[PDB]
RNA sequence: AUUGUAUAACUAGUGGGCACAUGAUUGUAAGAAUGAUGUGCAAAAAGGGAUGAACCUUAUGAAACAUUAAAUAUUCUAAAUAGUAGAUAUUAUACCAUAAAUAUGAUGAAUACAUGUAUUAUUGUAUAAAAUGGAAGAAGAUUACUACUUUUAUGAGAUGUUUCUAA
RNA sequence: GAUAACUGGCUUGUAGCAGGCAAGCGAUCAUAGCGACUCUGCUUUUUGAUUCUUCGAUGUCGUCUCUUCUGAUCAUCGUA
């Protein structure tokens, strides 16, 4: 338990940040985000183009939270400058899979998964969209301004499209994430 | 000497505020409570559900009509807390309960009347800082309170809008 | 000790306790949801039960069939509109705002409101002014969310019933706009509407009524309990 | 004791210098004298603690002893905070153990009472169960604990989180600031 | 405001705050050493104090010099002062 | 230490006992059976253990005023939410109304060795299953729980001061 | 009821239901599935041991009809 802990975060010039009491507002070219920081028991001071977070007389369970809330707010800076992109490619054996997109990238429709008649629907989270890729012919890319909406949606397709009641070490049919890069 | 007092119940612990009121009634005053859906209950949300679920199990087996009743509204739930402090069976406690009134949010009559707070019951000055808690009306939505949305809108608009001498001294002497 | 063999219980606990109803025309507890896109239309009616016969019909499945079904007949004369209410939303719940009646009210409603000596009480009373009703309709249009009308029946056209008191009811109006709903209902004062306007063929309904009476009954006809053996006393 | 609610500058325990010997007899007149320092609340409690210590190192029963003289020691305090290191032996459920602590206080009477406050949580024993060996003033470069070494560095500044009300009344109106 | 050597302090309650003190040394995260007006040194926790907005330099001073920087109406006279504001609201 | 001590004559009730503390014999064990020393209930008031024959303070006529013991001070309920610190598990009873072998975490705790591996002390969770709707006395409490000190106050035919009745 | 046959109460030898350690079986592999020699528990559902309440009286075994409750779950539901 040290006396003084400190963390610094350097912002770029194109991403503008202004804060009221215990609330953040990020405005840049590729979108907008707002963040609530009132729940934590810490101090927030915006200096000249840098965010400083200080914390006095903490124990070991409170020291570890200072790094986590730093990296969470660090991701929201780059997310408004550069969007994210997650590429998920479907692998199949003896059957084929068709991808249908409805209402401008808000609904993904999956058909003929292992030869079943009932199609599956998936909604998208807040501030995200899905597009096809005609080049690689077997994958799609989820692109959005914010990271936790994108990374939650890709995890939803992987868990819901697995096969149950059968031997999973033999069948090997699903949708799997290939790469995670930024939009630019 | 007996006074009439309007109390804002927000930012208060639920059990500790009801302790100080029950002595204030037994000396013969009159008191009214506003915004009882914003009191605080300490602890996680997960224990506070388990406590209320055990209260919903007690019912009379022979005739369930003549059994323990479970009120849902945050006004009528706050009245059951204050009744545990007062000897409500004798004549001494029957009189003190006739001077108590609680309400949901802020009604129309009390927009201009002042309010008070208790410094022995506020959360910033009662406990240690940095532990988890929950509200009262947040808990009662899961048990079947039909209307928690309209009360939030009407009260917040109310809480937004409020945020020749020397001659007479010589003549009268 | 435990019970030897398993068996379900006799009777339903959803209807305990069993009491006689307080009125002969029960109110409606629920009404369907309104959509602001669709047209303005009523939701209810009042009728009288007549009898029962049977018809036959066809169904193809290829070859046809002959099915024999039993139908029932309800005799429905027209109904007249004579009032408009309004309800608002509060913190506690729905609360009434105002009530506006028409000018000339039939004596059938006067028989319903005032039982005996209805000629004495109705002659003494008097109506509202122009200025009273112009304030109430304004306070309906600004504060209401649910608008309902008042409908009374016409039992004097069926002389078998020996009835001159007319039953009254409340019927919700599901339509486009709240201000548009009041202007529709003010037009229809003292004007009738038939059964053909609301329901068409192939539309499922709900029926609200009162059952037949059977008096003081035993245990077997009330619940369904198995009798005792023949040898038993008492 | 004006600002605080208990006397933290003059604790109940004090410092007494004791001395005793045996009662003279015919076989042995003029016997040996001993001396020590025990920490207690009065000289009667310090008489009982010291006579039990003389039972263990030598076979001297306390019924045959005689108390010579006991005086109290006080220190002219200036007010500078110093560093102290206490070594002691405490009795617990399983047996005896010996440990070592480092503190920071004004005088060695006050630095002893900061040990009793820490021992109320970590050890959970009555105050008569700890036997103190020695108290010494520590100079620099002997500090073996980072807690003392963190506060010894000069020019310290750190704020305070405000959580105490400034009025002893039953009710105040809303928007009065308890600063 | 911070905790430092020379910070002026007072009792916490808004009444009964007539006497002030100066921090001499820092013991721990929650304990401080003061100097009264009489000259005795008291050890007292932080939770009994409130801070004032003034800092002195005591790096070289003696004992007595820090004590340097530390430092009735009847019923008839309360009849006049009530009378003066009585007419100002009457106008 | 005791103002008396000692000696005769006449006559009633009782001879099914039980409990607490210390220590034993038989029995797998028992609110089981049977002995030893002390004090009680029986035959003993008031105050406290929520309630209870035996637990804890405590000697006796009718009353008034002040001081304490046993036990308590958020509210029912007379009396300061008067201090340092830790506990996340719907935690909290002297007799007293149950929990084990075993497996693993955490401390600005200590000692040995190379920021971490070994032991020791304190402490948390799992192990932990029942018959109408439930018992920290209850409402409820995370500063009303647990550990260790100093002050203030409330509170018994107790103990002091005054009036009156009994050989 | 100073003293048995029936209900209730304290106890758990007997009854029932679980645990800890790991010699071995399983084609090699202790722990997929089982587990010797030993050790620690819970429940009141068999049968005992004792004699606290009832002998100026509390109607015994089994069956028929009917309601409600417990988890140590036979199917039905969700996972590994
Ligand atoms: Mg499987
Ligand atoms: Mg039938
Ligand atoms: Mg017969
Ligand atoms: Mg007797
Ligand atoms: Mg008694
Ligand atoms: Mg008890
Ligand atoms: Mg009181
Ligand atoms: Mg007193
Ligand atoms: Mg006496
Ligand atoms: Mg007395
Ligand atoms: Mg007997
Ligand atoms: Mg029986
Ligand atoms: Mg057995
Ligand atoms: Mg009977
Ligand atoms: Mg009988
Ligand atoms: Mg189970």
């Amino acid at each position: 338990t040290r006396i003084l802990t400190e963390r610094k975060i350097s912002i770029p010039g194109e991403c503008q940040v202004d804060l009221t009491k215990k609330c953040f507002t990020f405005t840049g070219p590729k979108g907008k985000l707002v963040h609530d920081c009132s729940k934590y028991l810490m101090y927030f001071t915006v200096e000249d183009s840098e965010i400083v977070i200080r914390l006095w007389h903490a124990k070991r369970k409170q020291i570890a939270l200072a790094t986590t809330v730093t990296s969470l707010l660090r991701n929201s800076i780059t997310a408004v400058t550069k969007g994210f992109s997650y590429v998920m490619k479907a692998v199949h054996k003896h059957f084929s899979i068709n991808f249908e997109i409805k209402e401008n990238g808000k609904v993904l429709l999956i058909k003929n998964f292992m030869g079943e008649k009932a199609p599956r629907e998936f909604r998208m989270k807040g501030q995200a969209v899905v597009k096809m890729l005609p080049e690689r012919k077997g994958c799609i890319s989820i692109e959005g301004p914010s990271l936790p909406d994108v990374s939650q949606t890709a995890g939803d397709i992987t868990n819901a499209c697995r096969a149950k009641k059968l031997d999973a070490r033999l069948f090997l049919d699903g949708i799997y994430v290939v790469e995670k890069t930024t939009m630019v | 000497m007996h006074k009439h007092i309007v109390v804002d119940a927000s930012n208060h612990v639920a059990g500790k505020l009801a302790s100080k009121i029950a002595k204030f009634l037994l000396e013969g005053h009159k008191v009214t409570v506003l915004c009882t859906e914003r009191s605080i209950l300490t602890g996680p949300l997960d224990r506070s559900i388990l406590k209320f679920k055990s209260f919903m199990n007690k019912r009379c087996r022979v005739n369930p009509r003549k059994g323990p009743f479970h009120h849902v509204l945050p006004s009528m739930r706050f009245k059951r807390i204050i009744r545990g402090m007062i000897p409500y069976k004798f004549h001494k406690g029957k009189e003190a309960l006739k001077n108590l009134e609680c309400h949901e949010g802020i009604p129309s009559e009390f927009i201009n009347s002042e309010r008070v707070m208790f410094p022995e019951c506020l959360l910033k000055y009662c406990n240690k800082p940095g532990k988890k808690y929950c509200l009262l009306g947040e808990l009662l939505v899961k048990f079947g309170w039909k209307h928690s949305k309209i009360v939030k809108e009407l009260t917040d608009s109310i809480l937004e809008k409020e945020k020749e001498l020397e001659k007479r001294l010589l003549s009268l002497k | 000790s435990c019970r030897k063999f398993n068996a379900p219980r006799h009777g339903s606990l959803a209807f305990c306790p069993r009491k006689r109803s307080k009125t002969i025309r029960p109110p409606i507890r629920a009404f369907p949801k309104d959509d602001p896109s669709s047209k303005i239309h009523l939701t209810g009616f009042i009728g009288y039960k007549a009898g029962m016969t049977h018809v036959v019909r066809t169904k193809t499945v290829q070859s046809l069939k002959e099915i024999l079904d039993a139908v029932t007949i309800v005799e429905t004369p027209a109904n007249v509109i004579y009032g408009v209410t309004g309800y608002e939303q509060t913190g506690r719940g729905l609360k009434r705002v105002a009530t506006v009646f028409s000018n000339h009210i039939d004596q059938g409603v006067l028989r319903r409101r005032y039982g005996l000596k209805w000629e004495e009480i109705s002659g003494k009373l008097s109506g509202l002014s122009i200025e009273d009703t112009e304030t109430k309709i304004s306070e309906i249009k600004k504060r209401s969310c649910v608008i309902r009308v008042l409908v009374h029946s016409q039992p004097s056209k069926i002389p078998v019933l020996n009835l001159k008191k007319s039953h009254t009811a409340e019927i919700q109006v599901n339509g486009g706009s709240i201000e548009e709903k009041v202007d529709w209902a003010l037009e229809h004062f003292e004007k009738e509407f038939n059964v053909q306007d609301i329901f068409g063929v192939d539309e499922n309904l709900d029926v609200i009524g009162v059952t037949k009476g059977k008096g003081f009954t035993g245990v077997i006809k009330r619940f369904g309990v198995t009798k005792q053996p023949r040898k038993s006393r008492k | 004791m004006d600002f605080a609610k208990r006397n933290y500058t003059v604790p109940p325990f004090k410092e007494y210098k004791l001395s005793a010997c045996l009662t003279p007899t015919s076989k042995n007149p003029q016997p040996q004298i001993y001396e020590s320092t025990i920490y207690a609340q009065n000289h009667v409690f310090a008489r009982s603690k010291f006579f039990k210590l003389l039972n263990d190192k030598y076979k001297l029963k306390p019924s045959k002893l005689v108390l010579l003289g006991a005086e109290e020691i006080k220190e002219q305090v200036t007010g500078e905070v110093k560093n102290y290191g206490i070594s002691f032996v405490f009795r617990c459920k399983k047996g005896l153990q010996n440990s070592y602590r480092e503190f920071r206080a004004i005088s060695r009477v006050s630095a002893l009472d900061f040990l009793f406050r820490e021992a109320a949580i970590r050890i959970r024993c009555k105050r008569n169960d700890i036997f103190v060996i020695d108290i010494k003033e520590l100079e620099d470069e002997e500090i073996k604990t980072g807690k003392v070494a963190e506060f010894n560095q000069p020019d310290l500044k750190f704020p305070v989180f405000g959580k105490y009300a400034n009025t002893r009344d039953l009710y105040v109106p809303v928007n009065t600031n308890l600063s | 405001k911070f905790i430092e050597l020379g910070r002026l302090v007072a009792p916490i309650i808004k009444k009964e705050r007539n006497i002030k003190a100066i921090i001499i040394g820092i013991i721990d995260s929650t304990f401080v050493v003061l100097k009264k007006s009489n000259g005795e040194n008291e050890v007292c926790p932080v939770s009994s104090l409130i801070l004032l907005d003034e800092v002195y330099d005591i790096k070289n001073l003696s004992s007595e010099e820090i004590v340097k920087l530390i430092e009735a109406s009847n019923d008839f006279e309360r009849f006049k002062n009530k009378l003066r504001e009585e007419v100002k609201k009457n106008i």
